[PDB]
RNA sequence: UAAUAGCGCCGCAAUUCAUGCUGCUUGCAGCCUCUGAAUUUUGUUAAAUGAGGGUUAGUUUGACUGCAGUCUUGCUUUCUGACCCUGGUAGCUGCUCACCCUGAUGCUGCUGUCAAUAGACAGGAUAGGUGCGCUCCCAGCAAUAAGGGCGCGGAUGUACUGCUGUAGUGGCUACUGAAUCACCCCCGAUCAAGGGGGAACCCGGGUUGAAAGGAGAAGUCAUUUAAUAA
C-alpha cells in the first residue's frame, strides 16, 4: 500500500554546507560500523546459520562509538539513522544468503534422487513395472503433495522401495507409462548439476561495503605501486584492484523512523517548511510541483491537529511514515552543498489519505497492538506497555479527512495478465461461475496512444547498447540506457490493467508465480550448449547470446510490481496462479485466472 | 610520453656503453621517468579512466623487467633500484 | 560504379475469425462497415515508422467543497513541437606505427563553391545501400580486433611497445560561441522573481500540444570494455 513523494529542500548556503559536514561524518561510521560486523564479531558465522542478525547488536556496537574522538559531534538522531541503515545493510544480506543456501540443499537433495529408468532398475533390483506399481501405491498413500513425497523420500526408505517415489517426483507427482530418452535425460540431470555449480559460485557471495568517501585508500595504494615494487603477480593484481575502483561521491542518506521527528510549519512567505530532530536551527522550504503539494499540506494539517487537540489524537495514523534525506548528484563544479541537492523522500501510507481508508489502519494496529501486549504478558518493558496501551486508546480519536466509499469487485470476475518476452501483458477478463471471458486486451489495445512506446524501447534498447560498446572502446564518460523508458511503459501497463479491472467490477488481478526465470533460462542454454561445443567455453557461451541477453532484460518483477502497487491504491485483491506452458498470450491469461479461481479452497 | 631530449638523456645514463639502446636497465629507466610524470597528472585529474590504464599497463611491465634482472645478476639489479630510488 | 542477399522494424494489399459489428435463440445465423487478433504478401509522388549532437524552475495530466465554485508550487521521468549548433586556443595525459599479407561489433560517407594538394569557405540533419535501420552489404582507408610473414642494432637465465617516431586518434581540466523556448517580442532572477507591451481566433473574457510516478540501502547475474595471469 505505501507510496514515496519527494521534494526538493532549499536553504541557505550556511544551512546546506552544516548539513553536508554532519553527513560527511555520519557516514563515516556507517562503514565502521558495518566492520566491527564483517570481520570483528565472532559470532558472524552463528547468524549466517539463521539467517537473521539479532535485533540489539548495531545498537551494542554503536552506543560506544557515541564518544569515538573521530563520531562524537552528531545529534542523537544521526546515530539512530547509522543504526537503521547498518541494521537494514546485514539484515537484507543474511537473508539473502539463508535463500542461497536452502536452495543448494533443496536441489542436492534432487541430484542424489534423480535417476535413470536403468538405474531405478539396478538400483531395486526390479522391474520398471514393479516401480509403476510401488508408485501407484505411494500415490494411494498420499490421497504439498510434492512436499509429502519428499518427506517420505527423507524418512521410510524401505529396502530402496523411495526409488520409486523418487519415480513419482521426476514424472510431475503422476504416473508415467514411457520409458525415457537416455539423452533428454542427460541433458535434464546436467541442468540440476549446472544449477548446483552455480548456486555455490553465488553462494560465495562479497561482504557489504561501506560508501568511503575519503580516498585515502586510493591515494595510499597510488604512492605504493608507482614508487615500490611488488613481491608477487596476487601482490601486484591487488594494488590494480585497488586503483581501478571508482570510489563513491555521496554519504548515506538520514533515516527518520519517527514522523513526528519531522516538524512541519509555513513561513511568512506562505511557503511550508520543515526542520528534523537534533537539527531545529536549520529550517528548509519546500519545493515540488502542484501534482505533489496535496501531501505536503496533509502532513502540517496532521501535524496542527494533534497540537490543537492536547496530544489526544497518535501520528500512529499520521499520512507521514518516515522521511529520507538524501543528496541527489548534481553537474559541473563547486562545493559539495551548493553542487548537490538535497531531496526529502517521504513515505506514506495512500490509505491514509480518506476517512474510510484511515478505519482500515485503525482496525489494522488496534488488532496488531492488542496482540503485541497480550504477548508481552519487564522494567522499561512497563513504559513500552504504557505506550502500547496509549497508542490502543488515542487512536480512536479520528482527524477530520476526505471521504471516498471503498472499491467492491465482483467475487467471481478475475483478470488474468499474461507475461512474455514477446508481449509483456496480455489481458484476459474471465467471469468464473459462467466461465465466460468478458473482455481480453493484447498490447496494441492495453496501452492504446501509447503503442508506439515499445517499438521506441526495441530500438532504444538496441541503438543505445551499440553505443555503450563504441563508447567503452574510446574511454568516452557516455552511457546511457531506456531503463527509465522500460519503468514508464511497465507503469502504463499497470495503470491501463487496473483500469480495465475496474471497468468490469473485478475482485481480483491475477499474477503469474513466473519465479527465478532468469536462472533456469541460464541453466537450460548451458545444459544444450555443451553438447553442441564440447570443450570449446567461448562457443558454448556464445551459442544463444541474444536469447539469455533478453531474458535477462525481461522487466517481469518490475511490471508485477508496478501492478501490485497501482492494485492496491485502488483497494483490487491481489492474487497468484501457474501460468501455462503451452497456449496463446490469451489462453494463457484465459486459464491462469480459471487456476487462481479454483484454488480459493 | 618524454621528449626526445629527456629520452636521449635518460639511456646515456643509465646505458652501459654507446651501444645500450635498450638494456634492461634502460628499459627500467624509461618505465621510471614515465610513471613518475604520470602520478603528477593522474593523482590531480581523478576522472582521467584513460590514463589508469596507461598507468597500471606501465608499472606492471616494469616490475616484470626487475624480476628478470634479479635472477639474471643480483648485483646489476641492486644497482639499477639504487639509482631509480625503488623500495 | 557498386550495394544483388540475410536479419529487425513500419505500414500497405488480402485470406481466415472476434475481443467487433444486426438480430433475438442471450448463442446461434450472418457478413468485414468499424474496432481488434492470426497467417501470408508487398516496397507502386501508397501509407506508416523513421537514433546527426544540444536548449525552458515550459504547458496539460492536480487537490477540495456541490459538472459549479475556491485553493495551486517550481519534485523525478517518457514523448510530441520549436529553436540553436555541426566549434574556438591554453596546458596536462593514454594508446597506436621498421616494413608487408589476411581485414575486425574497426574508422570514414550530406549540398554548393575554391583548390582539384588534404584542406578552406558558405549551407545543413534529407547525411553510403532499400519504405525505414543494423554489428549485414558496397566503396576508400586500415598501426591502434587478431593471426602470420620478416629486416638491422641493444638485450639475450623465462623480460622484452624494448629501437627504428611525428604524426594519427582519444581522455581530462580552465576560459569561451549559439539556442536558456511551448503562440511570438522585451527587461530580469537561477537555494528563486517576476514584470511590461502585441498579433490571431472564438462567444471583454477565454483559446493559441499531451502523458507517468514507490523510494532508499545492500547483494547478485547478463554482455562488453580495459588491465593482469598461465
Amino acid at each position: 500500500s505505501q507510496i514515496t513523494i519527494q521534494a526538493r529542500l532549499i536553504s541557505f548556503e550556511s544551512n546546506r554546507q552544516q548539513l553536508w559536514k554532519l553527513m560527511a561524518d555520519l557516514n563515516t561510521p556507517l562503514i565502521n560500523e558495518l566492520l566491527c560486523q564483517l570481520g570483528q564479531h565472532p559470532d558472524f558465522e552463528k547468524w549466517q546459520q539463521k539467517g537473521k542478525l539479532p535485533s540489539t547488536v548495531v545498537s551494542q556496537l554503536c552506543q560506544p562509538l557515541k564518544t569515538d574522538p573521530r563520531f562524537a559531534g552528531q545529534p542523537s538522531r544521526l546515530y539512530m539513522s547509522a543504526i537503521h541503515i547498518v541494521d537494514y545493510i546485514y539484515k537484507s544480506w543474511l537473508a539473502i544468503q539463508k535463500r542461497l543456501q536452502q536452495q543448494l540443499d533443496g536441489k542436492t537433495r534432487w541430484l542424489e534422487m534423480l535417476n535413470s529408468d536403468a538405474e531405478l532398475v539396478e538400483l531395486s533390483g526390479d522391474t520398471l513395472e514393479a516401480i509403476r506399481v510401488k508408485a501407484a501405491e505411494i500415490l494411494a498413500i498420499a490421497m504439498s503433495l510434492s512436499k509429502t513425497l519428499f518427506d517420505a523420500y527423507q524418512e521410510t526408505e524401505d529396502i530402496k522401495s523411495r526409488s520409486a517415489i523418487s519415480y513419482l517426483l521426476k514424472n510431475g507427482c503422476k504416473l508415467t507409462d514411457k520409458e525415457e530418452d537416455s539423452e533428454k535425460f542427460a541433458k535434464r540431470r546436467r541442468q540440476v548439476e549446472i544449477q548446483i555449480q552455480r548456486l555455490t559460485e553465488k553462494l560465495i557471495s562479497r561482504m557489504p561495503k561501506g560508501r568511503d568517501l575519503t580516498n585515502a585508500k586510493w591515494l595510499e595504494t597510488l604512492l605504493t605501486a608507482t614508487t615500490t615494487v611488488a613481491e608477487d603477480n596476487a601482490q601486484a593484481k591487488r594494488w590494480q584492484d585497488i586503483l581501478l575502483t571508482r570510489s563513491s561521491s555521496l554519504p548515506f542518506p538520514l533515516v527518520f523512523e519517527t514522523n513526528e521527528d519531522m516538524v512541519w510549519s509555513k513561513n511568512q512567505k506562505g511557503r511550508l517548511c520543515v526542520h528534523f530532530n537534533g537539527l531545529s536551527d536549520l529550517i528548509f522550504e519546500v519545493y515540488c510541483g502542484n501534482r505533489q503539494l496535496h501531501w505536503f499540506q496533509r502532513f502540517l494539517e496532521d501535524q496542527q491537529t494533534k497540537r490543537k487537540s492536547k496530544n489526544q489524537h497518535s501520528s500512529g495514523l499520521f499520512t507521514l511514515r518516515n522521511g529520507h534525506l538524501v543528496w541527489l548528484e548534481g553537474e559541473g563544479k563547486g562545493e559539495p552543498w551548493n553542487l548537490h541537492h538535497l531531496t526529502l523522500y517521504c513515505c506514506v501510507d495512500n490509505r491514509l489519505w480518506t476517512e474510510e481508508g484511515t478505519e482500515i489502519v485503525r482496525q489494522e494496529k488496534a488488532d496488531e497492538i492488542t496482540k503485541f501486549i497480550t504477548n508481552m504478558k519487564s522494567d522499561t518493558q512497563q513504559a513500552l506497555i504504557q505506550r502500547k496501551q496509549s497508542t490502543l486508546t488515542r487512536i480512536n480519536n479520528s482527524f477530520e479527512r476526505p471521504s471516498q466509499p471503498l472499491y467492491q469487485g465482483q467475487s467471481h470476475i478475475l483478470v488474468g495478465v499474461s507475461l512474455g518476452l514477446e508481449k509483456p501483458a496480455t489481458v484476459a477478463v474471465v467471469d468464473a461461475i459462467a466461465n465466460k471471458v468478458l473482455a481480453y486486451r493484447s498490447i496494441k489495445q492495453l496501452l492504446g496512444d501509447n503503442y508506439e512506446l515499445l517499438n521506441r524501447q526495441r530500438r532504444q534498447q538496441q541503438y543505445l547498447s551499440h553505443e555503450r560498446h563504441k563508447a567503452q572502446k574510446n574511454f568516452s564518460p557516455n552511457q546511457f540506457g531506456a531503463s527509465e523508458l522500460g519503468q514508464h511503459i511497465d507503469r502504463l501497463l499497470a495503470k491501463a490493467i487496473v483500469a480495465l479491472a475496474r471497468t468490469y467490477k473485478a475482485g481480483s488481478i491475477v499474477l503469474p508465480k513466473l519465479g527465478d526465470m532468469r536462472e533456469v533460462v541460464q541453466s537450460e542454454i548451458q545444459a544444450i550448449a555443451e553438447q553442441k561445443f564440447p570443450g570449446y567455453i567461448e562457443g558454448q557461451q556464445k551459442y544463444a547470446k541474444q536469447y539469455r541477453v533478453n531474458v535477462h532484460r525481461w522487466s517481469y518483477g518490475r511490471l508485477i510490481q508496478s501492478i501490485q502497487s497501482k492494485a492496491a491504491q485502488t483497494g483490487i485483491v491481489i492474487e497468484e496462479g501457474k501460468q501455462p506452458i503451452r497456449g496463446s498470450p490469451h489462453d494463457k491469461a484465459k486459464e491462469l485466472a480459471l487456476s487462481a479461481y479454483n484454488l480459493r479452497l | 610520453s618524454l621528449s626526445t631530449e629527456a629520452t636521449a638523456k635518460i639511456v646515456s645514463e643509465f646505458g652501459r656503453d654507446a651501444n645500450d639502446t635498450g638494456s634492461t636497465e634502460v628499459q627500467v629507466a624509461l618505465l621510471t621517468a614515465q610513471i613518475n610524470h604520470l602520478q603528477g597528472h593522474f593523482a590531480e585529474h581523478k576522472k582521467d579512466h584513460h590514463s589508469r590504464r596507461g598507468l597500471l599497463r606501465m608499472v606492471s611491465q616494469r616490475r616484470k623487467l626487475l624480476d628478470y634482472l634479479k635472477r639474471k645478476d643480483v648485483a646489476r639489479y641492486t644497482q639499477l633500484i639504487e639509482r631509480l630510488g625503488l623500495r
